This record gives C-alpha cells, structure tokens and sequence, in this order.
C-alpha cells in the first residue's frame, strides 16, 4: 500500500503527523534535505575521491549533486504517473507529485555519505585488516556475525550508522522522514548468509 | 658467471669454441677475456683516483707523488708547469698512466701467450706487471677517503632498505596471487607459466633493470610520500 511507504514520522515521536495536517511551505521530506545539506559529513564529501583520489574531474559531492537531480527527475515522473493511476491518494491523503521527487532526491544526496576515503580501495583494506592483519586477533572474542561484518566493511552500513548515529542531547542524528530511510536502503539484509541467491537486493549487507 | 637456467646456452658456445675442460662443469677463460679485465682494471683505477681527486677528498700532493714512475719517461716537464688549473694536470698525468699501463699490459700478455693459452695462467696481467706498489697505493687509499665517506654510506644503507622493501613486496605478491592487493602490486610493479626458481631469477631481473632515480620515485610513491 502506497499510503503506508510515504511515512512522515521521526525516531521519538508519538502522533500521527497526518499530510493533510502540514504545512505546504516547508515539507517533512524538504526538512530532510535542508538538514542533509547542513550536516558535517555531507561537507566532509568534498575531499573525497571518485575515480581518481587527490581539477575538474568530478569529486563526491558533485557526484551526490549530480544524482540529487536526476534523481528528483525520475521520482518527480514517478509520482505523477502513480497519481494519475491511483486518484485515492490525492483525494483523501491529500499527496502530490512533488512529494516523490523530494523523497528521491534526499535519499540521492545522503546515498554515499559513508564511504571510506580513497575510494574503492579503502573499503578493501578495512576489511583485509581484519582478515590478513592484526585485527585476526579478534577474531576468538565475536560471535560469526559481528566478525562478519569487519571482515566485510560497507559504505551502506557506516552511511546509514552516520545518518543515525544517537548521541548524548541528539537522540537519532539528524532525524529523518522513514520514508526517506526506506528509500536510501539498498541491501534490506543481515550479513548473514552471505549471499544466499543471485538476487539484486542480496548481494551485501 | 652464469645461472642455472642458462647451462645449455654456455655448454654450446664452449663446445663451438673449443674451451678446455677443466672439471660441475668448468672450463677455461679466453685470452681477450684477460684483455677486457686489463682494460677494466686498469680504467676504474685510475679514473677513480682521479675523481677523487676533483671532488675534494684528495689532495694534488698524493697525485703528483703516488704519480710518478707511472708517468717518468712519457712527460714534458715544461708543459706540465705551464698549466693552471689542477685538472688538466690531472687529465695529462691520467692519459700518460694509461698509456704506459696499456703498453705494459700488451708487453706482460705477449710474454705468457703459451701459459694462457693452455690455461694454466692463475693470475691477472695487472698483478704481474712491474708497477704495483703505485697501485696498490692508490687502491688504498680510495677504499680509505673514497668508499668510506658519509654520503656513500648513507646512499648504501638507503638502496639497501629500497631494494629489501621491493624484493618482500615482489615476493608477497608472486606467493599468493589471490587477494586484491596484491593483484594491485602485480599490476604496478610486472605487468608483462614458470616454475618457483625461474620466477625467483625473473623477479630479481626485473629488480636490477630500475635505474636510481626510477627505483627512488617508485619506492617513495609505494609508501605514498
Ligand atoms: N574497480 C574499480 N576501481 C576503481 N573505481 C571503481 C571501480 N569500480 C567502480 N569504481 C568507481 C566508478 C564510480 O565512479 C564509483 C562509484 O561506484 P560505487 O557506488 O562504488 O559502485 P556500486 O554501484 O557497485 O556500489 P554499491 O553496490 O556498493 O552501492 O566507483
Ligand atoms: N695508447 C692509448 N690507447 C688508447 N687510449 C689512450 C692511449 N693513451 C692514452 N689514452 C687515453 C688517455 C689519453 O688522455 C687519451 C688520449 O690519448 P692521447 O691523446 O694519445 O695521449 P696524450 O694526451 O698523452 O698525447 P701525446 O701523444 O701528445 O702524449 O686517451
Ligand atoms: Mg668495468
């Protein structure tokens, strides 16, 4: 049911924080993105490699850039196309097609905001640390799904860790629609088993 | 003089040339052999005493003295004043050594053709020459101001830690050809079916073909500095 994947509500809450109850102004899904923007680690992206690490060769936060827009594009189409398909949406709900496009696009900004640095490279080195290096010593003292995961470093995992990192007076980081945490998930999956079938959405964790 | 895995190569042209056998196998040097090693002895001798001697680490007195029954009969007396600075003296007192040190040599070579020729020569034909008190000075005292200065000690210890680093990095990467690092390593370092000693021989190879600074820049930008 589309009236249940476009959530408003934040970690702590308690009402309903209905649509038809906003103010058009300054939507929740905009509120996302106006946070996004002003955080710490989305300007930590500008010293980071794309293809080639240390011009005007692209950087991750054009890249982000770049992505936010196509992608606001895309789930801008989407959203009419499915209004037009389902009119309960826009009578009852009160949705529009602008509200697709803010979703996609906040989730476009934020989907490579914890990736190690050095690119491709360094997520190999975390993770050969722990098997080829001194981390094996820890090996004995965690369980198979813990280890699994060190050996195993992803930007998925330490970017949505980033987005939700609890913090003494910041309870949730920077407190996100679940819409848009819904939407930057790629891999909705445990590191275990380790890629269980061929599908897209098992491939890592 | 020659490996393992160039036996058979060496084995054909000894046997197309006629070398004598003498035992493993070994045989006998050729008489232009003796010749080149003459050349060469007689060339790092004196072009290194006399580089020492520009670069600032000897004095002309040692030249002028450690010089002289080497240049006795060869040098005009006049000219040799006339000159100013100390490096065409130097120059002309060098060409004089290795004119008489060549003329010595085809002398000493020409007295013991038979002997060489059937091997049974166990020397060089520097060391049966009469002037070798002069060169064994002047060895010396290279090994003593020369080899031992600060700067050739520091360059030794520093190519001896860059080739020790490349040397494990090569062998880290051959032995196990699987993680991503190490298919990095073998890209950067060799990236043009053997057994493990002709693997061993070839990574050594390639090691000793870099040249100073190209071993230099690829061990400061291995450490990322
Ligand atoms: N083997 C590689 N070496 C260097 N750069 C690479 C390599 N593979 C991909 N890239 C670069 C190309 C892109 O500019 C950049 C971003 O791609 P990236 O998001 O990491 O890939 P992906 O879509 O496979 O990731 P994931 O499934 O983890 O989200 O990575
Ligand atoms: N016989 C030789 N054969 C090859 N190289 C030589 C010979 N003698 C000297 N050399 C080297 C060192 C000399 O400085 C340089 C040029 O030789 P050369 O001009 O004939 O000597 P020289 O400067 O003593 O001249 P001169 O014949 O006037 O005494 O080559
Ligand atoms: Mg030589």
């Amino acid at each position: 049911n589309w009236e249940h994947l476009l959530s408003l509500k934040r970690q702590g809450d308690t009402a309903k924080r209905l649509r038809i109850e906003q103010d058009d102004t300054r939507l929740g899904f905009e509120v996302d993105y106006d946070r996004i923007i002003f955080s710490a680690p989305f300007r930590s992206l500008q010293d980071k490699t794309q293809v080639i690490p240390l011009d005007f060769v692209h950087t991750r936060l054009t890249h982000s850039l770049e992505v936010s827009v196509v992608g606001r594009s895309l789930g801008r189409m989407v959203g009419k196309k499915l209004l037009e398909k389902y009119p309960h949406l826009e009578q009852v709900y009160g949705y529009k097609f602008n509200d697709f496009g803010a979703i996609v696009a906040a989730a476009a900004l934020a989907h490579d905001i914890g990736n190690p640095p050095f690119g491709h490279s360094g997520e190999k080195a975390i993770g050969e640390f722990f098997k080829n290096g001194y981390g094996k010593r820890y090996k004995d003292s965690l369980t198979a799904k813990e280890y699994q995961d060190l050996i195993k470093f992803e930007g998925n995992a330490n970017g949505f860790k980033v987005l939700s990192q609890s913090k003494p007076g910041a309870q949730g980081g920077l407190r996100l629609s679940y819409a848009t945490l819904g939407a930057f998930m790629k891999y909705p999956k445990e590191s275990l088993p380790h890629k269980p079938s061929d599908h897209i959405a098992d491939k890592k964790y | 003089g020659f490996f393992q895995s160039e036996r058979a190569l060496f084995e054909d042209v000894a046997q197309e040339l006629g070398l004598l056998k003498r035992s493993d196998v070994s045989w006998s040097r050729h008489p232009l052999a003796y010749l080149v090693e003459a050349a060469d002895d007689i060339c790092y001798t004196i072009i290194d005493f006399e580089d020492g001697i520009n670069l600032g680490l000897i004095p002309e007195e040692y030249a002028l003295e450690y010089m002289v029954k080497l240049v006795g009969q060869t040098i005009d007396r006049n000219k040799y004043n006339a000159l100013q600075e100390t490096s065409d003296r130097v120059s002309y007192l060098r060409a004089l050594a290795i004119g008489t040190l060549i003329n010595e040599s085809v002398d000493t070579f020409m007295k013991y053709e038979e002997e060489i020729l059937a091997g049974t020569f166990d020397q060089s034909l520097i060391d049966k020459s009469n002037y070798q008190a002069q060169i064994t000075d002047i060895i010396n005292l290279s090994i003593e101001r020369i080899y031992n200065s600060r700067e050739v000690i520091e360059k030794e210890i520093a190519g001896y830690e860059i080739l020790s680093t490349l040397l494990e990095a090569r062998c880290r990467a051959l032995d196990n050809n699987d993680t991503h690092y190490n298919q990095l390593i073998q890209q950067l370092l060799a990236p043009n079916e053997k057994s493990l000693y002709e693997n061993l021989i070839q990574i050594c190879a390639e090691v000793s073909t870099m040249t100073d600074g190209k071993a230099l820049r690829n061990y400061k930008k291995i450490k990322g500095l």
